[PDB]
RNA sequence: AAACAUCUCAGUAUCGGGAGGAACAGAAAACGCAAUGUGAUGUCGUUAGUAACCGCGAGUGAACGCGAUACAGCCCAAACC
RNA sequence: ACUCGUACGGUCACUGAAUCCUGCCCAGUGCAGGUAUCUGAACACCUCGUACAAGAGGACGAAGGACCUGUCAACGGCGGG
RNA sequence: GCUUUACUGCAGGCUGUCGCUGAGGACUCUCACUCCGGGAGGAGGACACCGAUAGCCGGGCA
């Protein structure tokens, strides 16, 4: 047949790219010497194409103007502090070391010194629950518990524009704006409703997957659609 | 007396035992952070440059060059085939790396000729191997009574016609009789089926 | 059918008759090491096989008696054509 | 809208134009490579055996 | 191959790289008319559709030797300096 | 590539606004989990065979399968008497 | 051209084995190798990646 949609996606034309000539920044944690003798002051929030949530550029002691992943509650004029003596409040980063247990935090790094790799969408946040002098214990916005080297850095509090995803899109019109901002192709056709030679499902009289869904993990690509490796389907049992 | 050559020799008829083996695992760190062709002042084998043609003298350059080990590296078929024409993955090419070898480090000399190269060990996912080229335009080269002979316009980019001795060797030319009836005079007058 | 595990017959090699023993033919292990075994390896690969890439026939509704007549004097034996048979069950 | 005449209304774009290397109007000034001789694809003349009958 | 998969078409078409006036090969870890014999290498004639291969099907297919052409044999590495 | 993205994400699919609802079936097929025992290749190992090798057999046994379980807004099914 | 529990194969995925690969049926270590870090250094570690091969699945493809 033709290669699916899915294999179209790979070879990262245009149509499949994210705007990225349009992105503002990464939010990623400034790098300290020690000391935490760095702080800075909110000179503006400002809107993220690529997250859909605002941020915030915060103008360093230094010198240094960059523009930084917002919790909830950061205004401007407010002053942040990022480093292993920071105070404990929100908008600041340090340590998980120095954070202490039972404190929300968001932008958690992966390993010490990445930038922050967790709990960067909007309202999200991961929840220091144990600490330790070999591991931190966080649990991620999945509900994951995840173990973390107690030198990954994060930011206090919670991600800013929390509830976005309360209310619906009402319209296409308005999915449509949201996806001109992501690298992703819509709308969506279902592969039901394609010709044979175009996905597994297309094809037969009447619209109908012609076999079951549940596709194993070692499906090659343009075969692995539908459920992949579910464990189970349905809502029931 | 035995030569002090000889002593290199023997050392490497085990890379994997003795001094030589600690000396792989140290200069292989080194070498896996240099480029394909990375040019040297000395062979890492003394006897077997100088036993293939080296001399110590201006116009001679030696170069290590490394290659990704394994087999082919092919992309499958997008028009049809039969069964036998549509194998991927175990069919291997008809130039050994060595002689892969030769060619980068020929290339990267447009203006040396390859005399001869030697293998210097491996790892696993890459293969080292020195290659001798000679300037043909030095006048200590074309006054050389042992090398003078490679600065004959015939000699012109012999490593990308097979004139190697590991060109040689690879297009079944080794042996004189039984076995190199499609070998000799070359592959291709004999149609391709050596 | 019944057959008489013994029974008085011409033996080819006495050039007369004596009595031999009647035995069904058990099959021989191979060795892997005929010319067959050889042109297997040497000419199955990648892709089709040609007549290596063939699996075992069919089977007829009923099987020739497979039999060995075992001269009791000489011992030595000799084979004979043989005949469709259901079954074949020796007397003693 | 037909895919013929009305379609041909609106080709008023220039695309191969003569060539700095050979003299054919193949010069592609678009992506800027010759479609005759290859210039500006390769410092070779642009050949094929196929340009002629194999045994001749 | 009266289908077709091994096989065939064929190492052909076509593609990448490279030399010359011609290329390539070449002074035996050869041959093995087994010898008290030949003596670098191409090529031509033959050996021969022979040996060998092969759903042992269709088909594929040498070599040694012999008769010719032309003939030509040398240089390193190391030992010792 | 997705991605200056990180589960309030984005990938893969089905249904197709709101409203009231969405029953029964896990035997077959699919996916996933488990698995005492059974089965399960190669290398290494052991016995036989070979002054060696081919080869025959053995022991061990991964995924997988047998077997058990979960799962239908998973393929689908919901009859005759 | 298309389909599939048609025939035969091929990618691809999972899995064992050998090489990369080191020291003291379960284990410790660091020195290759991998990852994080601007750097110091940290995490991991003879595994993983990669080469080879074996078994299973394999209309994704021929
Ligand atoms: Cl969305
Ligand atoms: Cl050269
Ligand atoms: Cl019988
Ligand atoms: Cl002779
Ligand atoms: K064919
Ligand atoms: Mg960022
Ligand atoms: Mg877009
Ligand atoms: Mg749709
Ligand atoms: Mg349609
Ligand atoms: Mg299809
Ligand atoms: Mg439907
Ligand atoms: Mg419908
Ligand atoms: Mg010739
Ligand atoms: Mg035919
Ligand atoms: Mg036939
Ligand atoms: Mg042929
Ligand atoms: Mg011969
Ligand atoms: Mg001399
Ligand atoms: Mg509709
Ligand atoms: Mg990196
Ligand atoms: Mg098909
Ligand atoms: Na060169
Ligand atoms: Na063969
Ligand atoms: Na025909
Ligand atoms: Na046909
Ligand atoms: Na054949
Ligand atoms: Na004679
Ligand atoms: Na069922
Ligand atoms: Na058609
Ligand atoms: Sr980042
Ligand atoms: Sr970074
Ligand atoms: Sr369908
Ligand atoms: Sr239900
Ligand atoms: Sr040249
Ligand atoms: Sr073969
Ligand atoms: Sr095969
Ligand atoms: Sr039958
Ligand atoms: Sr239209
Ligand atoms: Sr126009
Ligand atoms: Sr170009
Ligand atoms: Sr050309
Ligand atoms: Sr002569
Ligand atoms: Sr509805
Ligand atoms: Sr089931």
């Amino acid at each position: 047949g033709r290669r699916i949609q899915g294999q179209r996606r790979g070879r990262g034309t245009s149509t499949f790219r994210a705007p990225s000539h349009r992105y503002k920044a990464d939010l990623e944690h400034r790098k300290v010497e020690d000391g935490d003798v760095i702080a800075g002051t909110v000179v503006d929030i400002e809107h993220d194409p690529a997250r859909s949530a605002p941020v915030a550029a915060v103008e360093f002691e230094d010198g240094d103007r960059r523009l930084i992943l917002a919790p909830e509650g950061v205004g401007v004029g407010d002053e942040l502090q990022v480093g292993v003596s920071a105070e404990i409040a929100p908008g600041n980063t340090l340590p998980l070391a120095e954070i202490p247990e039972g404190v929300p935090v968001c932008n958690v790094e992966s390993s010490p010194g990445d930038g922050g790799k967790f709990a960067r969408a909007s309202g999200v946040n991961a929840q220091l629950l144990t600490h330790d002098r070999n591991v931190a214990v966080v649990k991620l916005p999945s509900g994951e518990m995840k173990r973390l080297d107690p030198q990954c850095r994060a930011t206090i509090g919670v991600v800013a524009g929390g509830g976005r995803t309360d209310k619906p899109f009402v319209k296409a019109g308005n999915k449509h704006h949201k996806m001109k901002a992501r690298g992703t192709k819509w709308p969506n056709v279902r592969g039901v409703a394609m010709n044979a030679v175009d996905h597994p499902f297309g094809g037969g009289g009447r619209q109908h997957p012609g076999k079951p869904k549940s596709i194993s993990r070692n499906a090659p690509p343009g075969r692995k659609v539908g459920d992949i490796a579910s464990k189970r389907t349905g809502r029931g049992g | 007396a035995r030569s002090a050559y000889s002593y290199i020799r023997d050392a490497w008829e085990n890379p994997g035992d003795g001094q030589l083996a600690e000396l792989q695992w140290q200069r292989q760190q080194e070498w896996r952070n240099e480029g394909a062709v990375e040019r040297i002042e000395r062979p890492t084998r003394l006897d077997k440059a100088r036993s293939q043609g080296y001399k110590a003298k201006q116009g001679v350059i030696v170069a290590r060059v490394s290659v990704r080990k394994g087999s082919a590296r092919k992309r499958r078929h997008k028009a049809g085939r039969r069964s036998k024409r549509q194998g991927v993955t175990r069919i291997t090419r008809r130039k050994d790396i060595q002689r892969v070898a030769e060619e980068r480090a020929s290339r990267t000399f447009p203006n040396l000729r390859v005399l001869n190269s030697y293998s210097v060990g491996q790892d696993g996912r890459q293969k080292w191997h020195e290659v001798i080229l000679i300037d043909p335009n030095h006048p200590a080269i074309q006054n050389d009574d042992d090398l003078s002979w490679i600065c004959a316009d015939d000699q012109a980019d012999r490593v990308f016609r097979g004139l190697t001795g590991a060109g040689r060797r690879n297009r079944g030319l080794s042996g004189k009789g039984k076995g190199s009836e499609k070998t000799r005079p070359s592959l291709r007058s004999n149609g391709g089926k050596a | 059918m019944q057959m008489p595990r013994r029974f008085n017959t011409y033996c080819p090699h006495c050039n007369e008759h004596q009595e031999h023993e009647v035995e069904k033919v058990r099959s021989g292990r191979q060795t892997g090491m005929k010319w067959i075994d050889r042109q297997r390896e040497r000419n199955s690969g990648i892709g089709n096989d040609g007549k290596f890439s063939k699996v075992p026939g069919g089977d007829k509704p009923t099987k020739k008696t497979d039999l060995k007549y075992r001269c009791g004097e000489c011992g030595k034996a000799h084979l004979r054509e043989g005949w469709r048979a259901g079954r074949l069950e020796f007397q003693e | 809208t037909g895919a013929g005449t009305p379609s041909q209304g609106k080709k008023n774009t220039t695309t191969h134009t003569k060539c700095r290397r050979c003299g054919e109007k193949s010069y592609h000034t678009k992506k800027k490579v010759c479609s005759s001789c290859g210039f500006g694809k390769s410092a070779k003349r642009r050949d094929y055996e196929w340009q002629s009958k194999a045994g001749e």
